[PDB]
C-alpha cells in the first residue's frame, strides 16, 4: 500500500525557517516525481514544485523560487520542503504528492502538515459563561465564550461530555494574534436552571482546565 | 574512459 | 678417307661453301689438275694452294650498340644491337646481360577514419598519408597511390537523426560545424600524381556519429573488391593501409540498425563513389574479408593508434598476412612495414624471341644469381633491384636463305629493353666479285671465268 | 500560467442525484487534467487522471469527460460519502495549477435561525472588557447577514463572526457573532440589538436587551 | 531422429514482410495450440513499413494467417511543458515474439522516441517498445521501459550515465513461468546493454492509451557500469531463463553479450537482482559467442544445462588456414554449489559461412527415451548453402556429436532457413513434440511433426 507519511504540525516564528518531511511507505521515494502543494482556506491550492529523487532535479513555481527548497534523501526514503523567511502568508497546510501511473499526474497525497507562523506567546483563555437575558419559551439557549488564547487547540465540552446533543461549538477565529472560540447549548426550559449545566474548557499548551457553571442572571 | 561515443 | 667437301660435285666456289662450314675453296691458278678445289683448308695448304687464294668465310658477331647497364634513360639489356654474319648451315654464339634497374610497381590505397574521435588524430593521418606518398615515391618511381574515407553506416542509431539540422551538420548540438555522415567514400583513384594526392589528403576534415565502433570494415571490403574504381594493377604489389583510433563494427553488429542481410562480398560503389549498400547490408566477417584480400592479392596493414593496437594485432592473427603499425605523430613505424614489404619483392628475367625467321633456330644457356651455367634455360628468378643475370645464345641457320638480310629481337618479359640481332647470310665467295663476264678460257658456249674455273 | 476556472463553487444536492462539476482552462490542455476529492477534515484522494482514467480503487459512479479546454467530473447516484470538496488540476504545463474547487452540500427545506443574544458576563466586566454574543442557530440555506446596533445606531468595527459546517444530523448551519467593545463604552449605552437577515423572511429577526433591566 | 521431412506444413506471409523472423507456439485457454509469427517489415495500412504479427491456427495444409492487430499510429503528448513523441515507421514490430499463458508479447526494437522542450530535445532514438495482446479478450497493453524525458544537455553534463535512449528494448525476450517478462536491450546504457523485467499482470494493469510515460512499480532494470570490458558488449542481444543455483524459489537469467570485452563475447548467468553468478567467456574474437543461448536439461539428471552459439567461429584447417563455420558450446550443470566448468562438448559447423549456432532450440524429448533433445540452425549451411537444421539427441554423456537427423531447407537461396526455431510443443496432439522453423528471407514458416 502506497502511503506518504508527513511530519507533524509546526508552530514557527516569522523570519525563521522550517523544514517539512514526507517519508515513503510501501514504495521507494525515487520511484516517481514528488510534488509539494500548499493549501489555504481563502486562496486554495497552489503547486510549489517537484523533485525527481533519483537525481535531485527540481522545478518550482516562480512565486516560490527563493523561498522553497525541495530535497530528497533516497537512503531515508524521505522528501523535504524547506521554507525560508517565514511570513504570515506561509501559514497553510502543505502536502507531498506523487502520481499512480502517469508520470505527470497528482494521484497520491500525504495527510498534510500544518504550519502556523506567529510571534504570539502561549496564553491561557479567559472563559465566560453566557446566561440568557431577563418571557421564557419551550427551549432555552446557553453559551460559553473562550477569549484570547494561543496556540490552538482548546477542547470544550458540556457537563464533562454528558451534554452533547443540541451543541454548536464554533471554529476558532484569530483576532490580533490570539484565538477566540464560542459554543452554544440548547435544552428544554424545564431542564435549566433546575439542572446544572457547566462549560468545560481545556487548553493543553497552557496546562489549564476551567469549569464554568452557567448561572441565571438576577436583579 | 568516461565517454563511450565517437569522441 | 675422303671428306664431304671433295666428294660432292663442287662445280663452283658457292657450291663448296654450301656443302659444309668446314669446306674451303682454292682459287690458285697454279694448283694442278689432280687436286680438288673444294676441300678442308688444311688439305688445300698441304697441297700447295696459295694462302691468299683460299676462300674460307668465318661466321662472326659484331656488337653495334653496347650502352652499359645503368646504376643509380635506363639501360637494362646489354648489348642492344648485334650484327650476326653466318655462312651456310653455320652457327654463332653471343652474350647478353640483363639487369633489374627499374623500381618495382607498388599500389597503396589509404583508408582514412574521418569520424569525430579522429579530430585530434587528423593531423597524424594527413602526416602519415603525405609521408607514405613522398617517401615511397623515393623508394620506387613506380608507386601509385590513392585514398578513401569512412565513418559508419548512416542510419539510426549510429547516425544522429534529430533535429533535422543534424543531418547536414552532425555537430549542430555542439554549436560547431562538421561534415555529413557517410559510410565509405572513394576519393582518389590510384595515381602517380603525388602532389595532387597530398593536396586532397590535406583538405579532409571530420564528420561525426554516435557509437564508438566504426564502419571501416565495409571500407576495407569495398577497397578490396572494387577493382576498376580503386585502380589496382595486375602485376603490382597491393597494400591497403587502414587507419583508425577506435574499435570496429563486425558482422552481426548491423542488427542494431535493423540490418540482417549478410555481406555479399561484391562491389557496390558505382558512379557517386559512395558505398551504396551501407544501410542495407551487414558488416563483413573476418573470414569473408580474408577470402577477398587473398582472392584479390591485397595486403592489409592496420595503422592504428596505440589505444587499439592490441585489438588489431588480435584481429591480424585471424587474417593471416595482415600486419599492424602504430598511428602517431610519427610516421616511421607504419612506413617501415611498407619498406619491409617492398624489400621482400622479387622478380624474374624470362627471355622471349620475336620475329625469329623460319631458317633460324636458337639455343640458350642461363647464368643466374647462383653463378652456374644452366644449359637450355632462358629464364632466371629471384632477382632484386640491382641484380644482373647473363645468357649465352647460339643461333643456327638452315642452309642459305635467298633473303640474305633478316633480323629478330630478344626481349625479357615485362621489360621495355631488348636485343636486336641483325642477321646477314654470307653464301657467296669474294672471288665471285671479279668473275670476268668474257670466258676467254672456256670458248665452247660456257661463258665467264671465276675462282679458277669454267661452268 | 494556465487559469483553471471550476463551476459551480458549490451545489446543494440530494442522495441518489447525478451531478456534474465543470472545469474551464484558459487554453487547451488535451486531457492533461486530474480530479481530486477532499472529505471534511481529511486529506486528498485522487479520482481521475488524464481526463477519464479512474485511480485504482475509486468507485465506478465517478467519471470524467471533455476535451480541449473544457472538462467535467460526473458523479452518478450520490452516496453520503460523496458530500465533499472536489478540485481539478492541469498538468499540461508547469506550473501545475488548480481550480478553485466545488463543495457538494446537502439540500434540505429552508429553516429560519433561532436567534439568542447574550450580554457580557460579570467575570468579563470585572476585567474591563465587554463582549455581546449572538447565536443564530440551525438555519438553511447557509447565507446569512448579522447587523449590530447600539441604541439604534449600526455598529461595524469589533465584530467577530464564526460559522459552523453543515450539521451532521439535520443539515442546517449555525453562526456566532461577537461584538467586543470597552466596558467604558458598554456602560454608556442602554440598548443592544442583533438583527439576523435570511431568505426565510423579508423582515429581519431582531433580538435585544436593555442594559441593567431585571 | 523422428521428425518427418516429407509431410511439411508451410505458412506464408506477404512478400518482403520477413514473416518468420521470429516465432513461438501459443496455447489458448481451451488448450488449443496455434503459432505466433513475427514479420518485422510488414507494411502498415499507409504503405510504410511498421512490422506486424500473425496468429496461425494449426492446420496440416498450412496457408495464410490472420494478422493480430496492433495500433500503428504515432502518438504525441503535450504535457509538463514538454512534447512526447512515438515514431512507429520502420519499428520492426515482430522482430521478437513470445507467448506466455494466454498472452502474446510482440516487440518493436527500433521504435523511435523523442521529447521536445522549447529549442531542446532528448534526441530521436530507438528506445524500442513491446506490444502485449490477450487474443481471447482483445486487451492490449504496451511496455517501453527505456523512454525518458531527460534533455540531451543533461546527459552531456552527466557524462552519459544511465543513458537508455538507444536500448532497443525487446530485441530479445523471454517470460518466466511466474509471468515476468524479461526484455533484452543491447543498446542500453550507451551500448553496454541492459535487461528490463516486469510482471505481465502489472504491465496490463498500469497501461492506458496516450500516457506514453508511465510507471510500472514492480519493474526491475539492470545497471550501468564503468568497466570498459562491457563497452559495446550488446549485453541482451540474446536472453533466456533457467534454474542454476539449486533454489527453486529463485529464477536465474542467462544473458548473451556477443561483443563483450573487445568482441571476445560472453554469456552471463545472473540472479533476478542481476548479480552475476557465472560468466562464460568466448573462445575467439568476433565469433559472436552469445548470439544465441538455450537452456534445457540434456543428460537427464534434472539440472538445466546451457548451450551457447558462436555462429561466426572460424575453425583451424590445414596450413594455418581458418574457415568460418560456427560453433555451439554445451555446458552441463554439475551438482551442488559449484561453478559451470569448461564445455562438455563442442559442436562445430561443416559448411563455410553456414552460421551454425545461429539458433538453438530445446526440442523437449523428441524420441521419448527420457533425455531431452535440441535443434541447431545453420541458416546458410548444406552443400548448396540454402540452410540446414540439425537435430542432436540427449544422452547420459550430454549430447551426441553426430546429429540424429538433418533438415535441409525446402526454400530457395537467401531464405535464412533456421534463423528462428521453436520446439518442445506438441501441435497436432500425437504425443510427440514438434518443430517450427522460420525462413524470413522466403517469408515463410515450415512445421515438422515428430512421428512414432
Ligand atoms: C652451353 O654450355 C655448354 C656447356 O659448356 C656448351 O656445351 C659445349 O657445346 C659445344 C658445341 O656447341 C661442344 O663442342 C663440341 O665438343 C666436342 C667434344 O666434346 C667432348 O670433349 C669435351 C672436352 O673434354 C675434355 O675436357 C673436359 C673439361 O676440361 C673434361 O671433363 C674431359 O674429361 C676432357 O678432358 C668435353 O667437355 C665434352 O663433354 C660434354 O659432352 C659429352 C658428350 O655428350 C657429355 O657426356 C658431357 O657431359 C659434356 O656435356 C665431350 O666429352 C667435339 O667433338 C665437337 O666437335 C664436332 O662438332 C663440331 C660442330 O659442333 C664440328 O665443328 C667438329 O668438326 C666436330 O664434328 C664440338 O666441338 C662442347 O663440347 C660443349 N661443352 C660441354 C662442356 O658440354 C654450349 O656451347 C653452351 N651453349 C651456348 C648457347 O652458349
Ligand atoms: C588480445 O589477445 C590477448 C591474448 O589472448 C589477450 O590477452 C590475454 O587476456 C587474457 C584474458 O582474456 C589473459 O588471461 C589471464 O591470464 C592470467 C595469467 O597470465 C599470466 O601470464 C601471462 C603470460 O602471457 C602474463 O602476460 C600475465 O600478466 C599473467 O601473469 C590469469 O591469471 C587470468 O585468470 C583470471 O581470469 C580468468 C578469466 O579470464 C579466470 O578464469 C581466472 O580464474 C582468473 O580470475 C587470465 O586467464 C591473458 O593474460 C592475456 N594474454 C596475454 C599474452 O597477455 C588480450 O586481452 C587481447 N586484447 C584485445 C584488445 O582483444
Ligand atoms: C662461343 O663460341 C666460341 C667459338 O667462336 C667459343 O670460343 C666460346 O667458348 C663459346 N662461348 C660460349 C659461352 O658458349
Ligand atoms: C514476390 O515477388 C516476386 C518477384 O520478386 C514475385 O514473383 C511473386 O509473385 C511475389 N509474391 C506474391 C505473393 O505476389
Ligand atoms: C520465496 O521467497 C520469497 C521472498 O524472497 C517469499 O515471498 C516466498 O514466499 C518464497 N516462496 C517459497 C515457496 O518459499
Ligand atoms: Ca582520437
Ligand atoms: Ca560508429
Ligand atoms: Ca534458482
Ligand atoms: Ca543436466
Ligand atoms: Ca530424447
Ligand atoms: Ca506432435
Ligand atoms: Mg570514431
Amino acid at each position: 500500500e502506497v502511503q506518504l507519511q508527513q511530519s507533524g504540525a509546526e508552530l514557527v516564528k516569522p523570519g525563521a525557517s522550517v523544514k517539512l518531511s514526507c517519508t515513503a511507505s510501501g514504495f521507494n521515494i525515487k520511484d516517481t516525481y514528488v510534488h509539494w502543494v500548499k493549501q489555504r482556506p481563502e486562496q486554495g491550492l497552489e503547486w510549489i514544485g517537484r523533485i525527481d529523487p533519483a537525481n535531485g532535479y527540481t522545478k518550482y513555481d516562480p512565486k516560490f523560487q527563493g523561498k522553497a527548497t525541495i530535497t530528497a534523501d533516497t537512503s531515508s526514503n524521505t522528501a523535504y520542503l524547506q521554507l525560508s523567511s517565514l511570513t504570515s502568508e506561509d501559514t497553510a497546510v502543505y502536502y507531498c504528492v506523487r502520481p499512480l501511473y502517469d508520470y505527470y499526474a497528482m494521484d497520491y497525497w500525504g495527510q498534510g502538515t500544518s504550519v502556523t507562523v506567529s510571534s504570539a506567546k502561549t496564553t491561557a483563555p479567559s472563559v465566560y459563561p453566557l446566561a440568557p437575558v431577563c418571557t421564557t419559551g419551550s427551549s432555552v439557549t446557553l453559551g460559553c465564550l473562550v477569549k484570547g488564547y494561543f496556540p490552538e487547540p482548546v477542547t470544550l465540552t458540556w457537563n464533562s461530555g454528558s451534554l452533547s446533543s443540541g451543541v454548536h461549538t464554533f471554529p476558532a477565529v484569530l483576532q490580533s494574534d490570539l484565538y477566540t472560540l464560542s459554543s452554544s447549548v440548547t435544552v428544554t426550559s424545564s431542564t435549566w436552571p433546575s439542572q446544572s449545566i457547566t462549560c468545560n474548557v481545556a487548553h493543553p499548551a497552557s496546562s489549564t482546565k476551567v469549569d464554568k457553571k452557567i448561572e441565571p442572571r438576577g436583579p | 574512459a568516461k565517454q563511450r561515443g565517437d569522441v | 678417307g675422303p671428306n664431304i667437301c671433295t666428294t660432292r660435285g663442287v662445280s663452283s666456289c658457292q657450291q663448296c661453301l654450301a656443302v659444309s662450314p668446314m669446306c674451303a675453296w682454292c682459287s690458285d691458278e697454279a694448283l694442278p689438275l689432280g687436286s680438288p678445289r673444294c676441300d678442308l683448308k688444311e688439305n688445300l695448304l698441304k697441297d700447295n694452294c696459295a694462302p691468299e687464294s683460299i676462300e674460307f668465310p668465318v661466321s662472326e658477331a659484331r656488337v653495334l650498340e653496347d650502352r652499359p647497364l645503368s646504376d643509380k634513360q635506363v639501360t637494362q639489356v646489354s648489348p642492344q644491337r648485334i650484327a650476326l654474319r653466318l655462312r651456310p648451315d653455320d652457327s654463332k654464339n653471343f652474350s647478353i646481360q640483363v639487369r633489374q634497374v627499374e623500381d618495382y610497381p607498388v599500389d597503396i590505397y589509404y583508408l582514412m577514419d574521418l569520424s569525430y574521435s579522429m579530430k585530434d588524430d587528423l593531423w597524424s593521418i594527413q602526416n602519415l598519408g603525405t609521408k607514405l606518398a613522398t617517401q615511397m615515391r623515393k623508394l620506387t618511381s613506380n608507386l601509385r597511390i590513392g585514398f578513401g574515407a569512412f565513418v559508419d553506416k548512416p542510419v539510426s542509431p549510429y547516425m544522429y537523426i534529430s533535429p533535422p539540422e543534424a543531418l547536414e551538420n552532425p555537430c549542430y548540438d555542439m554549436k560547431t560545424t562538421c561534415l555529413p555522415m557517410f559510410g565509405y567514400k572513394h576519393v582518389l583513384t590510384l595515381t602517380d600524381q603525388v602532389t595532387r594526392f597530398n593536396e586532397e589528403v590535406k583538405k579532409q576534415s571530420v564528420s561525426r556519429n554516435r557509437d564508438a565502433p566504426e564502419g571501416g570494415f565495409d571500407a576495407i571490403m569495398q577497397a578490396t573488391v572494387c577493382d576498376e574504381k580503386i585502380g589496382w594493377r595486375n602485376d603490382a604489389s597491393h597494400l591497403l593501409v587502414f587507419t583508425t583510433d577506435a574499435k570496429t563494427h563486425i558482422a552481426l553488429d548491423g542488427r542494431l540498425a535493423g540490418i540482417v542481410q549478410p555481406n555479399d562480398g561484391q562491389c557496390h560503389v558505382g558512379s557517386d563513389n559512395h558505398y551504396s549498400a551501407s544501410t542495407t547490408m551487414d558488416y563483413p566477417s573476418l573470414g569473408l574479408m580474408t577470402e577477398k584480400l587473398s582472392q584479390k592479392n591485397i595486403n592489409l596493414i592496420f595503422a592504428v593508434t596505440e589505444n587499439v593496437v592490441n585489438l588489431y594485432q588480435n584481429y591480424s592473427e585471424l587474417i593471416p598476412g595482415t600486419t599492424v603499425g602504430v598511428l602517431s605523430m610519427d610516421s616511421s613505424n607504419v612506413l617501415q612495414l611498407i619498406v619491409d614489404a617492398y624489400g621482400k619483392i622479387r622478380s624474374k628475367v624470362e627471355l622471349e624471341v620475336r620475329d625469329l625467321p623460319e631458317e633460324l633456330s636458337l639455343s640458350f644457356n642461363a647464368t643466374c644469381l647462383n653463378n652456374e651455367v644452366i644449359p637450355g634455360l632462358k629464364s632466371c628468378m629471384g632477382l632484386k633491384i640491382g641484380d644482373t643475370v647473363s645468357f649465352s645464345i647460339e643461333a643456327k641457320v638452315r642452309g642459305c636463305p635467298q633473303e640474305k638480310e633478316k633480323s629478330f629481337t630478344i626481349k625479357p618479359v615485362g621489360f621495355k629493353d631488348s636485343l636486336i640481332v641483325q642477321v646477314t647470310f654470307d653464301c657467296d665467295c669474294a672471288c665471285q666479285a671479279q668473275a670476268e663476264p668474257n670466258s676467254h678460257r672456256c670458248n665452247n658456249g660456257n661463258g665467264t671465268f671465276e675462282c679458277g674455273v669454267c661452268r | 500560467d494556465i487559469l483553471m476556472t471550476q463551476s459551480p463553487s458549490s451545489m446543494s444536492v440530494s442522495l441518489g442525484d447525478t451531478v456534474s462539476i465543470t472545469c474551464h482552462a484558459s487554453q487547451g490542455i488535451s486531457s492533461n487534467i486530474g480530479w481530486l476529492q477532499q472529505k471534511p477534515g481529511k486529506s486528498f484522494m485522487g479520482l481521475i487522471y488524464y481526463g477519464t482514467n479512474l485511480v485504482d480503487g475509486v468507485p465506478s459512479r465517478f467519471s470524467g469527460s471533455g476535451s480541449g479546454a473544457d472538462y467535467s467530473l460526473t458523479i452518478s447516484s450520490l452516496d453520503s460519502e460523496d458530500f465533499a470538496d472536489y478540485y481539478c488540476v492541469q498538468y499540461a504545463q508547469l506550473p501545475y495549477t488548480f481550480g478553485g474547487g466545488t463543495k457538494l452540500e446537502i439540500k434540505r427545506a429552508d429553516a429560519a435561525p433561532t436567534v439568542s443574544i447574550f450580554p457580557p458576563s460579570s467575570e468579563q466586566l470585572t476585567s474591563g472588557g465587554a463582549s455581546v454574543v449572538c447565536f443564530l442557530n440551525n438555519f438553511y440555506p447557509k447565507d446569512i447577514n448579522v447587523k449590530w446596533k447600539i441604541d439604534g445606531s449600526e455598529r461595524q468595527n469589533g465584530v467577530l463572526n464564526s460559522w459552523t459546517d453543515q450539521d451532521s444530523k439535520d443539515s442546517t448551519y449555525s453562526m456566532s457573532s461577537t461584538l467586543t467593545l470597552t466596558k467604558d463604552e458598554y456602560e454608556r449605552h442602554n440598548s443592544y440589538t442583533c438583527e439576523a437577515t435570511h431568505k426565510t423572511s423579508t423582515s429581519p429577526i431582531v433580538k435585544s436587551f436593555n442594559r441593567n433591566e431585571c | 531422429l523422428n521428425l518427418d521431412p516429407v509431410q511439411l506444413t508451410f505458412y506464408a506471409g506477404p512478400n518482403g514482410s520477413q514473416f518468420g523472423f521470429s516465432l513461438d507456439f501459443h496455447k489458448d485457454s481451451h488448450g488449443r495450440v496455434a503459432i505466433v509469427v513475427g514479420a518485422p517489415r510488414t507494411l502498415g495500412p499507409s504503405q510504410e513499413e511498421t512490422g506486424g504479427v500473425f496468429l496461425c491456427p494449426w492446420r496440416a495444409e498450412g496457408g495464410q494467417c490472420p494478422s493480430l492487430l496492433f495500433d500503428l499510429r504515432d502518438e504525441t503528448r503535450n504535457v509538463g511543458s514538454q512534447t512526447l513523441q512515438t515514431f512507429k515507421a520502420r519499428q520492426g514490430l515482430g522482430a521478437s515474439v513470445v507467448s506466455w499463458s494466454d498472452v502474446i508479447v510482440a516487440c518493436a526494437p527500433w521504435q523511435h522516441w523523442n521529447v521536445l522542450e522549447k529549442t531542446e530535445e532528448a534526441e530521436k532514438t530507438p528506445v524500442g517498445s513491446c506490444f502485449l495482446a490477450q487474443p481471447e479478450s482483445g486487451r492490449r497493453a504496451e511496455y517501453s521501459p527505456c523512454r525518458g524525458n531527460t534533455l540531451s544537455r543533461i546527459y552531456v553534463e552527466n557524462d552519459f550515465s544511465w543513458d537508455k535512449r538507444y536500448c532497443e528494448a525487446g530485441f530479445s525476450s523471454v517470460v518466466t513461468q511466474a509471468g515476468e517478462l524479461v526484455l533484452g536491450a543491447p543498446g542500453g546504457y550507451y551500448f553496454l546493454g541492459l535487461l528490463a523485467q516486469a510482471p505481465v499482470a502489472d504491465i496490463f494493469s498500469s497501461y492506458r492509451p496516450g500516457i506514453l510515460l508511465w510507471h510500472v512499480s514492480s519493474q526491475s532494470l539492470s545497471f550501468d557500469s564503468s568497466n570498459p570490458e562491457y563497452f559495446d558488449g550488446y549485453w541482451g542481444y540474446s536472453v533466456a531463463v533457467g534454474e542454476f543455483d539449486g533454489d527453486l524459489n529463485t529464477t536465474e537469467y542467462v544473458v548473451g553479450a556477443p561483443t563483450w570485452s573487445w568482441t571476445l563475447g560472453a554469456v552471463e548467468i545472473l540472479d533476478s537482482y542481476y548479480q552475476r553468478l557465472h560468466r562464460l567467456r568466448g573462445e575467439q574474437m568476433a565469433s559472436y559467442f552469445g548470439h544465441s543461448v538455450a537452456v534445457t536439461d540434456v543428460n537427464g539428471d534434472g539440472r538445466h544445462d546451457l548451450l551457447v552459439g558462436a555462429p561466426l567461429y572460424m575453425e583451424s584447417r590445414a596450413d594455418r588456414k581458418l574457415a568460418e563455420v560456427g560453433r555451439v558450446y554445451l555446458f552441463l550443470q554439475p551438482r551442488g554449489p559449484h561453478a559451470l566448468g569448461a564445455p562438455s562438448l563442442l559442436l562445430t559447423g561443416t559448411q563455410l559461412y553456414g552460421r551454425f549456432g545461429s539458433a538453438i532450440a530445446p526440442l523437449g524429448d523428441l524420441d521419448r527415451d527420457g533425455y531431452n533433445d535440441i535443434a541447431v540452425a545453420a541458416p546458410y549451411g548444406g552443400p548448396s548453402g540454402r540452410g540446414q537444421v540439425l537435430v542432436f539427441l540427449g544422452q547420459s554423456e550430454g549430447l551426441r556429436s553426430r546429429p540424429s537427423q538433418v533438415l535441409d531447407s525446402p526454400f530457395p537461396t537467401g531464405s535464412a532457413f533456421g534463423f528462428s526455431l521453436r520446439g518442445a510443443v506438441d501441435i497436432d496432439d500425437n504425443g510427440y513434440p514438434d518443430l517450427i522453423v522460420g525462413a524470413y528471407g522466403a517469408n515463410q514458416v515450415a512445421v515438422y511433426r515428430a512421428q512414432p
